[PDB]
């Protein structure tokens, strides 16, 4: 079962449209054609708002979209981990509830640089600068994602080593809620088991990686519950922006 | 405005 | 408190909706329990049930807007038995069904369609989606996208007590333009939304992730209402003879 890598590998291009190699390639990346549309000024968003389909609530709405997809993604990811479909309803549930956002965090870090992000399927790239700019508190959405990134991008890490990462990330019994822990804890055993073995094989250079990545899990887990927090007080605090009901539902008790 | 849809809410 | 919630839906939306999921299901694909229905392929198949159950193009376009006018009426009426909503501002009330009414109609469309047509004039009726697709430009372009996402829809396997708490979800929607007191649906929707998941984990154990899957198609029902919004003025706008029931004119002014 030396496959499971592969398997969970296979699940991790299967699934989410937007993966580092892509992303990699569209940016420092020579015009194949047309290198992406950048998005500095107010005008240069509106530009691009009717392109390929207030000012701050228009991103705040726009953000939603991918975590919506991604969140449907994941669900489709997570049952294609080997044993996750045995897990009880319940737990599948709990795991994927405290799970997508974490997961969500670390695949953001594979589209963005220290100058901006890629959004809209790879065909914009909205500068941090810009996201900054923006009305208390919204600047406080991106940026801390931004922090969080350049510290991950820095560990070099493969689409091969970041979907075994994501696997890990959702299969963690120390969530809130599990019933049948111990089954958990021997399938995070398996998926970190490989993740380790892998990262031995692919980065012999950096014999430290395995470490570093995990204690990067734990920053995951504290940039979830802060941005969940500044989400919540964004819905109340401004009439003009609502939270599609999906991602509502995935915060509500967190 | 919308005289139909006040109409059929009261 | 939520035990009611689901099950108030659920009775309201058998209430108000005389065609609902598994009336529909029967009759399709059905055998004959007593009449299977009237098909209606070719124009003679169309004038031969135009005294039966009642240019060529538009008295189709003509019959689909009768049945809007109905739904949406059903529609306020469902509204009006959702918990809390009565409260709203009536304001708000109007806001919401406004922008609500034709993303609650496409989704119960689909409970009416299968891959090859659609159940008309309550039942008695089934009109072919190749007919459709046959007609006149733009009159072929009216369905055909409403039978696309029915197909994606139908595929998910709800159940009307589904369904209600759906178009329940869809019509307490805080990022509608105008409303007031944004806040009192935002909570309005959160209860109907809480229920809509629980509801499906219990019901559909087999499809654990359905929840997710069923809101992404929230997103999906904007985008078909928006197409069929421009589609319907460029009708208004090419046949001086096939204009619309004042309410749909009102729904649409301005969306
Ligand atoms: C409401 C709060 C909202 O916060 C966030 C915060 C950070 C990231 C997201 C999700 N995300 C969308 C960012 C771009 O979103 C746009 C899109 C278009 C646009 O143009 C106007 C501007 C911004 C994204 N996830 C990915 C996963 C992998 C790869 C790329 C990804 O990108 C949501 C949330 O919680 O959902
Ligand atoms: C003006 C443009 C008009 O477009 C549409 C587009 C899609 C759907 C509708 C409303 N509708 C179609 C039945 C009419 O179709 C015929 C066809 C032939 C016929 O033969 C005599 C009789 C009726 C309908 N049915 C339903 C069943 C269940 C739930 C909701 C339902 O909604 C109208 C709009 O915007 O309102």
């Amino acid at each position: 079962l030396k496959s499971l890598a592969k398997r969970i590998y296979e699940a991790y291009l299967k699934n989410f449209n937007m993966n580092k190699v892509k992303a990699r390639v569209i940016l420092s990346g020579k015009a194949s054609n047309n290198p992406p549309f950048v998005i500095h000024d107010m005008e240069t968003l509106c530009m691009a708002e009717k392109t390929l389909v207030e000012a701050e609530v228009r991103i705040f709405h726009c953000c939603q979209c991918t975590s919506v997809e991604t969140v449907t993604e994941l669900t489709e990811f997570a049952k294609a981990i080997p044993g996750f479909a045995n897990l009880d309803l319940n737990d599948q549930v709990t795991l994927l509830k405290y799970g997508v956002y974490e997961a969500i965090f670390a695949m953001l870090s594979s589209v963005m640089n220290k100058d901006g992000m890629l959004v809209a399927y790879g065909n914009g790239f909205i500068t941090r600068e810009f996201l900054k700019s923006l009305r208390k508190p919204f600047c406080d959405i991106m940026e801390p994602k931004f922090d969080f990134a350049m510290k991950f991008n820095a560990l070099e890490l493969d689409d091969s080593d970041i979907s075994l990462f994501v696997a890990a990330i959702i299969c963690c019994g120390d969530r809130p809620g599990l019933l049948n822990v111990g089954h958990i804890e021997k399938m995070q055993e398996g998926i970190v088991h490989v993740l380790r073995l892998h990262l031995q094989s692919n980065h012999p250079d950096d014999i430290f990686l395995f470490p570093k990545l995990l204690q990067k899990m734990a920053d995951l887990r504290q940039l979830v519950t802060e941005h969940a927090q500044l989400v919540q007080i964004i819905k109340k605090t401004e009439s003009d922006a609502a939270l599609h009901p999906l991602l509502q539902e995935i915060y509500r008790d967190m | 405005r919308h005289k139909i849809l006040h109409r059929l809410l009261q």
